[PDB]
């Protein structure tokens, strides 16, 4: 009954727009309801132009506002995208009393807004906005007539919003020290604002949160005032007095005229800009320096010939809230955009209109990311912008649509040039901007004032020590990419100061921890030694409970709690406090996964809230797939999986998510056309912006994590917002880690209790130390490191060992420890040597049973194990009598030994549940042991893929579709329900690289194979894979023309080299070969040999003569015989 | 004239099919024309395993790719 | 500018050693020899203009020395307005190198020809559509219409265009047409074709101070006028100094119509509000050298060197020394607007250049400039020599 319930509520019991959706509503009436739905976005258009707050919410979010007119209760909930600064409507009787801010304030109408039903949601709401705007002036003007009758500040402070109390400090303290700069005398009123501040400072310990925000806001803009008039009154002459105070915002009052909410004005620089008074609530306030107030010296000098404002520099130097606090000023809030290639010209116009029809002021975050060409065909609307504000025109034509202009707008645009991703403005666009460097901001004043705020004994030392200690770091540190010490790090630093307040004393103590926390987990060893040592230089000076629960979740999940793992998970456990955003960078295989799954499941313990945690792969998944994309055909928005997590955990519709967190983990390397998409979701706007015009809220307990193992195309753009934690080496040694793997494999499987005893003393630690340490010197195609490779060892023996049960019963205690250990000593061999060539291997299987001692069950070239006793495949080798017509056959393999080895350890392998990569040159035979190996199964079904360098995760998913069913997260079935699937992927790694190096679809596999399963873009559902294995084969990565791949995927595939069969090899196959075609003409049978050794020879001599050195097609291999 | 020919043209000659080619109901009317033409040279093949194979196998005898 | 001097060069040689004896022939490649660096000597000098040639290159005064060649053979030059005003043709293509862009030379072109210009950049498929149409009405009605960008939608440079340039190749009946495209001279190919039949321009901009100078004030009480012809000798001085990439200032910078502009806007904003003659001339330093032209500038060497410029020039003194040459009285309050700014017309016209000037007046080392100045010649005549060779 959904669909009719919910147009009837939006279309059905409605009977005004019908004037505008008279075809609708009668189509409605008859019943194809989802396609009516979807035809009312030209109404949803109509009502946007009569309320332009109305372009920040989306179309179903206006379905709600409109339809539920009756209760006042779904307007509420918009506040925060509408106005931004105000998170909900305040009613009482049918009527609003108030609006409660972001922070909680309240703000009182001075007359309730007395709602109907027939008035529609714009039309109250803009009378709400003309009211809000009158209220704050009132409280303005009372405030201010208190404050000059001379009322003490800490007296008002507790009786009026933070906007009255700050704008009626500013113009007393602007008409004050006007009056003291008529004269030389500065000193006394250079001590009233002194004693002010210290009565707010004191006020300040004992207040409530609202009055505690309030007055710490005041106490930035007091001490800002201080500093003022204590440089004014240290100047020498008049001119110089009157040079420095020109400089400088002052706040006027046009008290000889008419017009209340236009009154106020400010003066810079000989311009005037007019004061707006906008609602924005108790935003947190910015410490005034040099640089922010040459800034708003700029941007007050773009303003007053309404040029576009614009700030250029390096990350990390506080373009984007110099804007917001500009705005701030001004009585205003700025809308924050963040610019992506997904704009176009239709979403720039769009968003343009948006500003325009408003009157707000945008602010375009990393304008450089837009593409070059949406730059240039973007450059005539701003022009025009710009145009029709200075002549003074009512209405400007954007996308063929004739709107009306509001003149209060202006554009800023804040970009970082020379980073990767990054595009340049062409001069005609950026003529329209007045642009201003922001190079370095004065950090030492910002954490001299940041700590006197926060009530440290001695601000101007912890300051000096604190900024002259990263500067020492950022000279001192090895030269290496994730080294950034500037400002965000300083604010780390300072943000965690305050939950530590009380823990250490307000005093050096507070300050090493914070740095502690904030800056070793992302240093390596080099780097952590001289971070100690010079804190130690500088510096003059109980975790039990998340300890223990930090152990038993490692003890419980099965991973050994070594040192360095319980250091990492600490560091992590820290960081996560108050980073929301946290970049795991480690080698592949080092322990990542372990130590973010073990610390959430440790809180999880300790807290008791539940986690839910979703898992993305970013490359494998286009843009369009993550963050989603307007159909512009039907101009429908259409969720990403990213988005359409985000919008459902902000709908909660169940509350399910109000006592858990959220974890998103982007499993992929970073890639700057992706994840600086989240800029401003990373930093403290904390807000995920569309292009479609919608913005979403990140929760407080949204974290997102990064997991790579590099940051080479990574700038610092998101290297300076994640804190970052620093993998330097393995989180556990070989021993723990076999300890893990065989209990693992064992626990999956009294019988198996003693076999479990037998195995794990096979394993004994004493030999495999040598035999891995002298494993490490062998020749490894497409190798992997020895740390990874123990997984093959642990799973294939557990797997064979197991595969013996049936046999364990009835025999003594030396043919069972000899089984035991010919199997390990022949899973050893394969996993550490299977990459190897033939001699490599035989010199390691002499090395195996060196180490393993001379008592041992010798493990040799082609020993096997027969129903128990002991055996050889070289004495298994059948004959075979082919007639002459099955030389023709594809499916014929003439047997021998090493093939016979080959297929049995490729079962074997198999059988155990190892994804498998076979290697070797062309010709050798890889396809044709896989395709004999499986042929004379029952257990396996295959299907085969052709990879090539245009192929794509879209062409593997298609050449599964006549083969599988999706049944009801979701799941992937073989269609058979009696055999697995063996999924080949031949030349695997042909795929070419991206611009930024690397494989989509090899990214994809390993998903495949590691978390057996994958995301269905167009539902963005999880799809569980069931009973699907995956085989590949390459060449090695030395041909022309082959791509290197990974050690995050090949960690997960056993790999098999196969060379060229030997010269004898050949000429007893292709002897077989002509015997059998002899039988065609049997009187010339005894010629069999010369002809096959012909043959054979003339092979050779042209593979070694006829080399790609002369021609590239020049490639010979056993097929041609 | 694009790449993407050429990645047709692998497949073709990698496998006698190319799956892009029969998806969704495409790969219906296929085995219902494969049904059709099976009964019409007195074969029976039952299941979509059996008349796709036929089918393949049919093209690797037939199609003839000249560069 | 290179390839303009290496044509005069050029020219003047392919003329006068046909025209002149051979002694006058041979003293030009000797000289030619000198400037390249490609052979030493001294020509034979009985002559004068090979003299004057002569005392240039032993003073080291090589761009004196090239542009020697173009003053003493030819005798006019024209300018864009030149060009679009007398030609035969309706479409021009003008081109620069990034960062530069003229622009404002068409708008301020089709305001002083009382035309109607529309600008349309392209790039996108609304631009070109609405471009294509406009184009069409202009024909039929006429107007000026200016296509900006147009390597951006070369795939429409070489289709639509290709073709509507050649259908007005064979229209030429309605009088009031005009296009104009802009391209980049470090972008990609234009097509042949159509380049061809387009009258073409570079723009660039004014080599020299004095005319950089005399330019804008040629463009535009008596505090109005005086502290624009100081605004002007600033633009002139600060953009000659830009020049100098690794003496002038660290990093290379652009300056363009939109610094002067604002600060001209500042400068009669500040005097608007000033009227007893007390003008805060600490306050104009201030902001012209920290928000107009600093704000572009991201080093504290090079903002100093801006900082030094605006002491010398926005001083305030009586009678200020701003160059070697002019000296600039301040205005008398008794005087007319036109008399104040015949004055300074006078002050203007009167001086000259001297052949040192990238030296004396932008005050830089003479060692530091003679590199960049001789390579200069270097290159110039070099590729003179190569092609008077072939
Ligand atoms: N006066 C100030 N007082 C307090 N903090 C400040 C001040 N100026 C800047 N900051 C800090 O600077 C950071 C704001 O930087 P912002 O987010 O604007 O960076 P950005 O230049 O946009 O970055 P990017 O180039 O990476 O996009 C915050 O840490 C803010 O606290
Ligand atoms: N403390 C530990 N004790 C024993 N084994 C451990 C421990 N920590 C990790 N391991 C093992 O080491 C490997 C760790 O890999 P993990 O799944 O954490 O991914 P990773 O190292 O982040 O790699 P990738 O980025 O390729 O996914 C697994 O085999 C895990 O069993
Ligand atoms: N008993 C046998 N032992 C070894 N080789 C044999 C035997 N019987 C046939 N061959 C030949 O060995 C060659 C095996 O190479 P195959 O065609 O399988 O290459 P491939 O592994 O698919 O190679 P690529 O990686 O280049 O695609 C074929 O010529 C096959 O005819």
């Amino acid at each position: 009954q959904f669909y009719w319930l919910d147009l009837y509520g939006i279309l059905g019991e409605n009977l005004d727009i019908q004037n505008f959706l008279p075809l609708e509503t009668s189509k409605f009436k008859s019943l194809s309801l989802k396609m009516i739905k979807s035809s009312l976005s030209t109404f949803l258009e109509r009502q946007r132009r009569q309320f332009p707050r109305f372009y920040f919410l989306g179309n179903d979010d206006l379905l709600k506002i409109i339809g539920s007119g009756k209760h006042h209760d779904q307007v509420s909930k918009f506040m925060k995208k509408m106005f931004g600064s105000i998170e909900s409507i305040i009613f009482f009787e049918d009527s609003i009393t108030g609006v409660r801010s972001v922070e909680g304030e309240v703000l009182n109408l001075n007359e309730k807004i007395e709602l109907k039903d027939s008035i529609q949601a714009q039309e109250w709401l803009n009378i709400l906005d003309t009211e809000i705007k009158l209220s704050v002036f009132t409280q303005f003007r009372d405030c201010l007539g208190q404050l000059k009758d001379g009322t003490d500040i800490e007296v008002v402070v507790s009786k009026y919003i933070f906007q009255a109390i700050l704008l009626s400090a500013q113009v007393m303290w602007t008409e004050l020290v006007e009056k003291c700069l008529q004269t030389n005398e500065f000193s006394k009123y250079w001590k009233e604002v002194d004693m002010k501040i210290k009565g707010l400072l004191d006020k300040l310990n004992k207040s409530s949160d609202n009055v505690k925000k309030k007055i710490e806001a005041l106490l930035v803009e007091y001490l800002h005032f201080n500093n003022v008039i204590g440089q004014l009154k240290n100047c020498s002459t008049k001119e110089e007095a009157r040079l420095l105070w020109a400089k400088v915002q002052k706040f006027y009052q046009k008290n000889d005229t008419l017009d209340d909410l236009n009154s106020v004005f400010i003066s810079q620089s000989g311009y005037l800009l007019q004061y707006k008074f906008e609602y924005i609530g108790i935003p947190e306030r910015l410490i005034y320096t040099p640089l922010l107030l040459v800034g708003f010296a700029t941007l007050t000098d773009s303003l007053h010939q309404k040029y576009g404002g614009c700030f250029f520099g390096p990350a990390g130097t506080g373009k984007t809230e110099t804007v917001k606090a500009f705005g701030q000023n001004l009585g205003r809030v700025v809308v924050v955009f963040n610019c992506d290639d997904s704009f176009d010209y239709q979403v720039l116009s769009r968003l343009l209109v948006g500003i325009t029809q408003i009157g707000a002021w945008g602010c375009f975050d990393e304008f450089n990311r837009l593409d070059e060409k949406v730059l240039s065909a973007v450059s005539a609307n701003i022009q025009q912008i710009q145009n029709g504000l200075q002549v003074g025109k009512s209405h400007i034509t954007l996308l063929e649509e004739e709107t009306p202009l509001s003149p209060h707008t202006a554009v800023f645009i804040t970009l970082n040039p020379g980073y990767n991703g990054r595009s340049e403005l062409p001069e005609n666009l950026k003529k329209s901007f007045r642009e201003f460097s922001m190079k370095s901001p004065q950090s030492g004043t910002i954490a001299e004032m940041i700590l006197q705020i926060m009530g440290f004994e001695d601000s101007k030392s912890l300051a000096s020590k604190i900024v002259h200690f990263l500067e020492l770091l950022s000279s001192k540190c090895s030269s290496m990419n994730h080294y950034h010490f500037g400002l965000r790090t300083l604010k780390g630093v300072l943000r965690n100061c305050s939950p530590l307040v009380s823990e250490f004393g307000e005093g050096e103590k507070t300050v090493v921890e914070s740095l502690k926390r904030v800056i070793l987990p992302s240093l390596g060893d080099t780097d952590e030694l001289v971070f100690k040592d010079e804190l130690s230089k500088i510096f003059d000076s109980n975790s039990k409970a998340i300890v223990q629960c930090l152990k038993d979740a490692g003890q419980r999940s099965g991973f050994s709690m070594s040192e360095e793992f319980l250091k990492k998970c600490m560091q992590f456990y820290y960081m996560q406090k108050t980073q929301q955003a946290l970049i795991l960078v480690g080698k592949a295989g080092c322990g990542k996964t372990a130590t973010w799954k073990t610390v959430i499941d440790a809180m999880a313990i300790f807290d008791g809230h539940a986690n839910v945690v979703y898992v993305i792969d970013t490359k494998v998944l286009t843009k369009e797939s993550l963050y989603g994309s307007m159909l512009k055909a039907t101009l429908e928005w259409r969720d990403g999986l990213f988005t359409s997590i985000l919008r459902r955990v902000n709908d909660d519709i169940t509350g399910t998510f109000k006592n858990s967190r959220i974890w998103v983990v982007f499993d992929s390397d970073l890639d700057p056309e992706y994840v600086e998409a989240m800029n401003s979701v990373l930093d403290d706007n904390k807000i995920l912006t569309l292009p479609n015009g919608e913005r979403l809220p990140i929760p407080p307990n949204f974290r997102i994590l990064f997991e790579t193992d590099n940051l080479d195309h990574t700038t610092p753009a998101t290297i300076t917002r994640c804190g970052l934690l620093w993998f330097s080496t393995d989180v556990c040694s070989i021993s723990s880690k076999i300890d893990h793997l065989l209990n693992k494999s064992y626990e999956a499987l009294f019988e198996l209790d003693k076999l479990k005893d037998l195995i794990s003393d096979s394993f004994d630690m004493a030999s495999l130390t040598n035999i891995f340490t002298c494993s490490n010197d062998l020749v490894h195609i497409l190798g992997v490191r020895t740390f990874n490779k123990l997984e093959t060892a642990v799973q294939l023996a557990v797997h064979l060992i197991s595969s013996y049960r049936q046999w364990f019963q009835n025999l003594d205690d030396k043919s069972l420890k000899d089984v035991i250990t010919l199997l390990i000593k022949r899973s050893l061999l394969y996993a550490l040597a299977g990459d190897s060539t033939g001699e490599s291997q035989r010199a390691f299987i002499q090395t195996i049973n060196t180490y393993f001692g001379h008592d041992s069950q010798e493990l040799s070239d082609y020993s096997t194990i027969v129903i128990l006793s002991f055996s050889s495949f070289c004495s298994e080798i059948p004959s075979v009598s082919l007639e002459a017509h099955e030389v023709m056959r594809p499916d014929i393999v003439i047997p021998t030994i090493d093939t016979i080895k080959h297929e049995k350890i490729f079962y074997d392998l198999l059988n155990s549940k190892r994804g498998i990569i076979l290697c070797g040159p062309p010709g050798s035979g890889k396809t044709m042991i896989m395709n004999n190996a499986l042929r004379n199964s029952s257990l396996y079904d295959v299907v085969g893929i052709n990879f090539s360098k245009d192929t794509t995760t879209e062409h593997i998913l298609s050449a599964l579709h006549r083969h599988t069913n999706y049944v009801t997260g979701l799941t992937l079935l073989p269609k058979s329900d009696i055999k697995n699937l063996v999924l080949f992927c031949d030349q695997i790694n042909l795929p070419k690289l991206d611009k930024y190096g690397s494989q989509n679809v090899v990214l994809f596999l390993r998903q495949l194979m590691e978390k057996q399963g994958f995301w269905k873009t167009p539902e963005n559902k999880w799809v569980t894979i069931e009973r699907i294995h995956i085989v590949g084969a390459c060449n090695p990565p030395t041909d022309p023309g082959r791509i290197p791949m990974s050690e995050r995927f090949t960690r997960h595939a056993a790999i098999l080299y196969l060379g060229y069969p030997s010269g004898k090899s050949l000429s007893q196959i292709y002897e077989i070969y002509y015997k059998a075609i002899f039988k065609l003409v049997p009187e010339f049978r005894s010629y069999t040999e010369p002809f096959a050794r012909a043959s054979v020879h003339l092979y050779n001599e042209c593979k070694a003569r006829y080399s790609t050195g002369l021609q590239s097609h020049y490639l010979f291999s056993p097929r041609e015989l | 004239l694009e790449t993407a020919f050429l990645e047709r043209m692998n497949t073709l000659l990698a496998n006698a099919d190319i799956p892009d080619l029969f998806q969704g109901e495409e790969y219906d009317k296929l085995l219902n024309n494969l049904r059709n033409k099976t009964r019409s040279l007195g074969l029976l093949l039952d299941t979509e395993q059996e008349l796709y194979d036929w089918f393949v196998g049919e093209i690797a005898k037939n199609l003839h790719v000249v560069f | 500018k290179k390839f303009k001097m290496i044509m005069a060069m050029t020219m003047f040689c392919l003329y006068k050693f046909d025209i002149e004896s051979e002694q006058y022939k041979e003293a030009v490649l000797t000289m030619i020899g000198v400037l390249s660096e490609s052979s030493d000597g001294v020509p034979k000098l009985t002559n004068d203009d090979l003299r004057y040639l002569w005392d240039y290159v032993t003073t080291k005064s090589y761009i004196s020395a090239l542009n020697w060649f173009k003053n003493e053979f030819f005798v006019d030059e024209w300018n864009i307005a030149d060009v679009v005003a007398n030609s035969e043709n309706n479409y021009f293509t003008m081109a620069s190198e990034r960062d530069v862009d003229g622009t404002f030379k068409l708008i301020e072109l089709a305001k002083a020809s009382k035309e109607s210009l529309k600008i349309i950049p392209l790039g996108s498929i609304e631009n070109l559509n609405y471009a294509q149409e406009e184009i069409s009405k202009s024909k039929i009605e006429g107007g000026w219409i200016l296509l900006q960008n147009i390597q951006m939608s070369l795939s429409w440079v070489k289709t639509y265009l290709h073709k509507h340039v050649e259908e007005t190749k064979a229209a030429e009946e309605h009088e009031k047409f005009k296009m104009f495209m802009t391209c980049h001279l470090t972008g990609d190919k234009l097509p042949a074709p159509l380049l061809q039949r387009t009258d073409r321009v570079v723009y660039e901009d004014i080599p020299g101070i004095l005319d950089t100078v005399k330019d804008l004030w040629g463009s535009q009480g008596v505090w109005s006028v005086y502290c624009t012809f100081l605004l002007s000798w600033f633009h002139a001085l600060i953009t000659a100094r830009t020049r100098l990439v690794p003496h002038g200032f660290s990093k290379k910078y652009y300056f363009n119509d939109c610094d002067f502009q604002f600060a001209s806007v500042y400068l009669e904003n500040v005097l608007a509000t000033n009227s007893t003659n007390n003008i805060p001339w600490a306050q104009v330093r201030d902001h012209i050298a920290t928000i107009v032209y600093g704000g572009k500038i991201d080093e504290e060497k090079d903002l100093e060197v801006v900082a030094k410029l605006c002491a010398h020039v926005f001083c305030g003194s009586d009678n200020l020394q701003i160059v070697p040459g002019v000296r600039i009285p301040q205005p008398l309050l008794q005087q007319s607007e036109e008399e104040e700014r015949a004055r300074l017309t006078a002050i203007l016209s009167n001086t000259i250049e001297p052949a040192d000037s990238l030296s004396s007046w932008l005050q830089l080392p003479r060692e530091s400039i003679l590199d960049y100045e001789r390579l200069q010649a270097k290159e110039v005549a070099s590729s003179t020599e190569q092609l008077l060779q072939e």
